[PDB]
């Protein structure tokens, strides 16, 4: 569609390569008895084969010619065509997990700051505020925001140090 | 001051109540300095007085069964003559270039060198309207208040014109026809997804 | 105090004398969102909105798809209600969305102004004599004047009770319109079926037999 | 590379270059379908240039033989 | 478009608007004795004097592209 | 010599955004980079090095010699 | 005080006593500012008014046989000319429309500017009547309960359209005709169900 792609529904190249695949595991499931546990496993891994390039086509991912499948990463054209579930919804839900594990650790940071030897609490985890923490961070973005909105996030120059210049 | 363009919000300091047309509209704080604030203040008159001769302009052509304003200079593209309230006009392209360039030139670098003066008045004002001081507040807000008014009028003709491609009167008219079924949310360019 | 957990520690932020004077305050915020008293008065208003909101529509749902059952009515399914009003009506769906913006924006906007200032909406000269009345009250969220045409919220011996149940009705009304959203995509019906199939054999029809809650068992 | 290896190439991440293809088409190569500016025979770039230097331009941005804007992919 | 007409008027219009127009702000910006009254030196009508040639040249470039 | 013309150092002078987001704005540059040969060094290697990276993108894209195309070696 | 709209309740304060129709309605506070009072004191008196001008030509019309009020402007949106009295009129919807705007736009800038004349006189008191303030309360209280009246039946008239698309006089006559058979409960919009 885009790019001058083809579904990969439509495209004769990705059909070539999941008989192509499917001919090696066929060629080696045959030196094996029909119970044996090899000729058991080749088949697990040919229905796992059928299972991916039927799933991906119906996904209505785009193929180029190579029969492969393209991402689509431009917000207006995955939206308007059908194609979020590939870089635009992914990116929200890195983005998630990523500010957690920021916004948790920070927290952490800030409070074994204030304890009697913070070097100490860095070395040696202490576990059961760090669970709490972890816990609390599903709500990381609002608390972020509000932080953002209180001036509390970031810290005054006056107060960092710097080169003479 | 004019009014609160946001009821209940706190008009900036910058902007002083005498301003002609002040309603604490400056969100971005652009004329928070005051050299700044001057030529704004000079230059949204001026725009505004030039607006409200296109608005003016672009309606009567249409109005009068000439054409939209858009469709005007078509006749220089289209290897034809001038056209003026029907009369033919002499001149050509080459011709009105000149004529403009030399006029203008002449016209506002007279106008530049007196300053940032916004309101001449004398050979201006012939029928001495704004001679005193209090018919001069009100009178003055009202050229503002037109002004910025005709500056959106025109933004709205390019806008719709560039979605629809139908003069501002012929665009009334269709709306006018199928208010609902003919407005900015079925163009089908304003609002992609709509 | 009524806790939502008996014998668990209620937050410090919760147990503060402004934060008892919230409606609903049976200290639940285990995540800690509203420990900033600003943030806290902010999601207070929201949730009122979602509250004030969530009950209009749950009511035009359930409500509508119970007397259609019974047969005093003939309304669609909520979520097919949409195609079938947009079908036979005068706009398209979305010019009436843009005139739903203006319109809504605009109140929005002037409920806003009164979160960042309260009763700045009675700026005289604002409202052509209507900003008087465009005054809230002392509580916030809780405007009264034109929006209390009865005058209930006059009654001091009344009020508290009166906004308890307005939070905790809104409170279930937003539970009952996520339980519509996840019935309806788990079962292909609507929420009047969904009841009726499970009374019906309440032990062979409910989410653990749904083939989509518990994918596990 | 690990995808190649265990012999499943269709499970490799592979982005179009959009933004660059967008930008080809915009200076005439019609490949990818985007039609606009100088891929548009509608438009008014494409029509105030005609009789100047678009045509030999369109020609050869749109021969793949040479190296004027080469297609581009993952 | 006769060259000698569109060069000769160009010239001559950019003199005069350099000379009753912008001779003060250019003046104004700058921050070979002329008996001008305005002080319009010989550097002067060449800088003013090429603007218009160039310009007069452009128009009749154009005009012989035919459109 | 002449009286008519631009004074760098009055050009860079008046370059200072009104609301301070740029401090003194080019105040002083003028002397600053007429005063130093490796400022100006820095400058030109810049420029020169910017403008030898186009001249190897366009030659080959828009090869200027007759049968360079086909020497793919040169 | 006219009287006390909700026998048992207690008057509020904000209304005057001398206020003309002073019921002691106002259960939504919107009055309690004396600027706002002002204003919609003045502004329900000119209601009042254009409302006893609508209600009384509304039914004219019909009682004349010259039709309802919904119908009368059809012609415009037909090809229809315009009549009055039977007597055609030439003029076309574009020629009213452009005449009573600067019509209204210059009566309606006079009062305006005036500042809230609610009772003005000569002119519009000719035949005396408002000299003495004795006969004036009481002509006053009459004006504002017949404009009240009016404004309800205006209100009724649309209302009664909108649910039965029935000229006001025809519908007197259904209702008269069969007044259990003809009522807003029996029309299938006034009361759901049934
Ligand atoms: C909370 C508001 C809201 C919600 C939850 C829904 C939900 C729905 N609408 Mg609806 N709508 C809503 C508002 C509105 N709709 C419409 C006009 C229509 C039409 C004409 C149609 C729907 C349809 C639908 C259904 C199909 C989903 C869809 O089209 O995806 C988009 C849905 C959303 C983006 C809703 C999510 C809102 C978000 C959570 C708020 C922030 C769906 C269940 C379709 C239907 O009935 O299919 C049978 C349909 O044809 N809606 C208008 C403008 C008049 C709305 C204005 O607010
Ligand atoms: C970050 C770099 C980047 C780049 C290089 C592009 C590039 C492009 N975007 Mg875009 N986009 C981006 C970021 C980017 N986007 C982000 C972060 C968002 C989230 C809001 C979007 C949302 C977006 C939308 C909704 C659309 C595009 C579209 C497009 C294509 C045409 C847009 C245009 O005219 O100019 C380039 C655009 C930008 C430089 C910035 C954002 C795109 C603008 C805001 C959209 C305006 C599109 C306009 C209607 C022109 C297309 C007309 C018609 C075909 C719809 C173009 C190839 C349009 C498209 O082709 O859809 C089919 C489209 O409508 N983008
Ligand atoms: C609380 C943990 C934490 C947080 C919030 C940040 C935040 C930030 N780092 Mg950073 N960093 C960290 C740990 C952290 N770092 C550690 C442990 C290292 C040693 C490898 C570094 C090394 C590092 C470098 C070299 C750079 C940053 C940079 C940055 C800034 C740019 C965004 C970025 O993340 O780049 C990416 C950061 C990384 C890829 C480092 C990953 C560190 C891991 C994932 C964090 C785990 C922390 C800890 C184990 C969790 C404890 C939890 C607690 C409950 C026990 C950003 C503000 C960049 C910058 O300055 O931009 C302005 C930059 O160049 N960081
Ligand atoms: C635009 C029409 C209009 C206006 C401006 C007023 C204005 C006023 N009325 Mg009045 N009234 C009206 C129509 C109107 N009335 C009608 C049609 C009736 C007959 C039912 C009455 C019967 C009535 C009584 C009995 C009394 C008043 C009184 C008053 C004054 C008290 C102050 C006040 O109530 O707040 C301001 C009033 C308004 C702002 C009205 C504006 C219109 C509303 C607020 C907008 C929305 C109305 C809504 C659509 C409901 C309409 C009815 C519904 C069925 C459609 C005030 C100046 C009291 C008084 O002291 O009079 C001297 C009083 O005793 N009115
Ligand atoms: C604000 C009050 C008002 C308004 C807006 C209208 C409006 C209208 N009337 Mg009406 N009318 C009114 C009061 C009003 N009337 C009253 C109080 C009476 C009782 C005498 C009538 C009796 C009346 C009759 C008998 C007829 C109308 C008709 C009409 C329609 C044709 C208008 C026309 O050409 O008139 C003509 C304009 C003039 C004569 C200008 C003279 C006005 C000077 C100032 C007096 C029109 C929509 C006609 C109609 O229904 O169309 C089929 C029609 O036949 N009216
Ligand atoms: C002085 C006020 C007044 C008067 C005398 C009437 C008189 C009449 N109305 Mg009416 N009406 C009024 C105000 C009034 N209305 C108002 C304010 C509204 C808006 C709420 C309506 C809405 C209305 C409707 C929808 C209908 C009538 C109808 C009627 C007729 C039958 C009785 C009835 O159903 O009344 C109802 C009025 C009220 C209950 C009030 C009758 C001649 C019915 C009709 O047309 O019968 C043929 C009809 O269906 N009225
Ligand atoms: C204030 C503020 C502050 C804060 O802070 C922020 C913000 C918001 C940013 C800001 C705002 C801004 C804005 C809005 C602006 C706008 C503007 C405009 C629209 C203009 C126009 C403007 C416009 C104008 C002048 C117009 C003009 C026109 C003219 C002359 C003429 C024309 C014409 C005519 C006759 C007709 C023909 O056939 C054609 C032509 C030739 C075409
Ligand atoms: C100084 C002097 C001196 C002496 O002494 C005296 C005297 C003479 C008086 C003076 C002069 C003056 C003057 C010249 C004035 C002018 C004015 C104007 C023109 C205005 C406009 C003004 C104008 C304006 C506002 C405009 C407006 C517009 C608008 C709203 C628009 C609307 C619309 C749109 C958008 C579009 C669509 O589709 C259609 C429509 C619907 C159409
Ligand atoms: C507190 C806390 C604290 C700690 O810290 C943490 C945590 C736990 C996180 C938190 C929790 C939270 C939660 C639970 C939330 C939830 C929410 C919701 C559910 C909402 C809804 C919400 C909901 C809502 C608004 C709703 C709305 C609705 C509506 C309008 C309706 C509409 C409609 C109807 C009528 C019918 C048609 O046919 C259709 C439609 C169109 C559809
Ligand atoms: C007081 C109060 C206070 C407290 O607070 C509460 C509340 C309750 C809120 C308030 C209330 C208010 C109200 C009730 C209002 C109502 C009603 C009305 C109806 C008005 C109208 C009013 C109405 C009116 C003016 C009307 C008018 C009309 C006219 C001029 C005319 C018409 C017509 C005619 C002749 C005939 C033709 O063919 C057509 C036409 C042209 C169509
Ligand atoms: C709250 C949080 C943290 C973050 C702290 C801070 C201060 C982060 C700073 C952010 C700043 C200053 C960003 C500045 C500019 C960012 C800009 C201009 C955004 C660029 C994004 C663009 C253009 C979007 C690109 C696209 C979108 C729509 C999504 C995808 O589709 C991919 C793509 C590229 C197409 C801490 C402490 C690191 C801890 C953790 C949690
Ligand atoms: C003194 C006086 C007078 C006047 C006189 C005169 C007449 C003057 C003029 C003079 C002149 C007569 C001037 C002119 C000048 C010109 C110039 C100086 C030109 C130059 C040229 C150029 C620079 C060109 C270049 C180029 C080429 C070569 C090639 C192509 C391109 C171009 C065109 C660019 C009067 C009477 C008023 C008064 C008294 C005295």
């Amino acid at each position: 569609d885009i790019a001058g792609l083809t579904p990969c529904s439509e495209s004769k190249a990705y059909a070539k390569l999941e008989k192509k695949e499917l001919k090696t595991l066929e060629k080696r499931l045959k030196q094996y008895e029909a119970d044996s546990a090899p000729a058991v496993a080749l088949k697990a891994t040919m229905e796992r084969t059928k299972a991916r390039f039927a799933n991906y086509a119906k996904a209505g991912l785009l193929c180029g010619n190579d029969g492969l499948p393209h991402l689509i990463a431009d917000p207006g054209l995955a939206l308007k065509y059908g194609h979020a579930g590939e870089v635009f919804i992914p990116t929200f839900g890195f983005l998630y997990v990523a500010g957690y594990i920021g916004y948790v650790g920070r927290q952490y940071l800030i409070a074994v700051k204030g304890e009697a030897k913070p070097t100490d609490k860095e070395i040696i985890i202490d576990v059961p505020l760090a669970t709490k923490l972890a816990w609390q961070g599903a709500g990381w973005p609002l608390a972020a925001v509000q932080e953002l909105q209180r001036g509390t996030l970031l810290e005054k120059e006056e107060n960092i140090t710097v080169s003479p210049r | 001051k004019a009014g609160n363009w946001l009821p209940g919000s706190d008009a900036p300091a910058w902007l002083p109540d005498d301003l002609p047309g002040n309603y604490g509209f400056d969100p971005l704080s652009l004329g928070k300095e005051p050299a700044s604030l001057k030529r704004f203040t000079e230059s949204e008159v001026i725009h505004g007085r030039w607006a409200m001769l296109g608005v003016a302009g672009s309606l009567a052509v249409e109005l009068l069964g000439y054409g939209n304003w858009y469709d005007a200079p078509l006749w220089a593209v289209n290897g034809g003559k001038a056209t003026w309230f029907g009369i033919e006009v002499p001149f050509d392209l080459n011709a009105l270039l000149a004529f403009e360039f030399v006029a203008m030139a002449a016209a506002e670098g007279q106008r530049g060198d007196a300053g940032g003066v916004v309101y001449p008045g004398g050979a201006f004002d012939p029928l001495g309207f704004a001679k005193d001081s209090s018919k001069s507040g009100e009178l003055k807000l009202k050229e503002i208040k037109n002004g910025r008014l005709a500056m959106v009028a025109f933004l709205g003709f390019v806008a719709q014109h560039a979605a629809t491609g139908k003069g501002p009167i012929a665009a009334l008219g269709e709306h006018l026809a199928n208010p609902w079924g003919a407005n900015f949310a079925t163009n089908g360019i304003s609002v992609p997804f709509f | 105090r009524q806790s939502w957990l008996p014998g668990s520690q209620i937050p410090a932020h919760l147990d503060t004398p402004a934060a008892q004077a919230l409606a609903g305050n049976f200290g639940f915020d285990p995540l800690g969102l509203g420990k900033d008293p600003v943030a806290l008065r902010w999601y207070q208003q929201a949730e009122l909105i979602h509250c004030r909101t969530a009950m209009a529509g749950v009511a035009g749902i359930l409500i509508p798809g119970l007397l259609t059952k019974a047969g005093a009515l003939n309304v669609p399914e909520w979520y097919d209600a949409g195609k079938v009003a947009i079908e036979n009506s005068f706009a398209p769906w979305g010019s009436l969305l843009a005139v739903q913006l203006f319109l809504c924006g605009f109140v929005e906007a002037k409920r806003w102004q009164d979160i960042r200032k309260p009763g700045s909406q009675g700026e005289p000269g604002s409202f052509l004599g209507f900003e008087a009345s465009l005054k809230g009250t002392s509580e916030l969220g809780y405007p009264g004047g034109p929006f209390d045409p009865l005058g209930l919220s006059k009654e001091a011996d009344k009020w508290a009770d009166w906004k308890l149940k307005e939070v905790k009705n809104g409170r279930l009304a937003m539970l009952a319109f996520l339980g519509f959203v996840a019935q309806k995509y788990a079962t292909g019906a609507g929420p009047v079926d969904n009841l009726a199939a499970h009374l019906k054999d309440p032990w062979h029809v409910n989410y653990a037999t749904n083939g989509v809650s518990l994918p596990f068992l | 590379d690990v995808m190649q290896a265990f012999g499943t190439p269709e499970k490799q991440i592979l982005i179009e270059p959009v933004f660059a293809q967008w930008i080809q088409a915009a200076h005439g190569k019609a490949l990818y379908g985007f039609d606009f500016l100088l891929s548009s025979k509608t438009s008014a770039a494409f029509a105030n240039g005609q009789s100047l230097w678009l045509p030999g331009w369109l020609d050869a941005i749109n021969n793949n033989q040479n190296s004027l804007f080469l297609t581009i992919g993952p | 478009l006769d060259p000698q007409i569109v060069i000769s008027g160009s010239t001559a219009a950019f003199l005069a608007i350099g000379r009753f127009v912008f001779l003060g702000y250019q003046r104004r910006e700058a921050n070979f004795a002329t008996n001008d009254p305005a002080g319009f030196n010989i550097i002067d009508v060449a800088g003013w004097g090429a603007l218009g040639h160039a310009v007069g040249f452009a128009v009749l470039a154009i005009n012989s592209l035919q459109g | 010599n002449f009286g008519i013309g631009h004074r760098m150092q009055a050009i860079l002078e008046a370059h200072t955004p009104p609301s301070g987001s740029l401090g003194a704005g080019h105040k002083g540059l003028f002397d600053t980079v007429n005063n130093s040969l490796h400022f100006q060094l820095g400058l030109a290697l810049a420029s020169v090095g910017t403008i030898t990276s186009l001249v190897a993108q366009h030659m080959y894209s828009l090869p200027p010699y007759a049968f360079q195309a086909i020497d793919f070696t040169t």
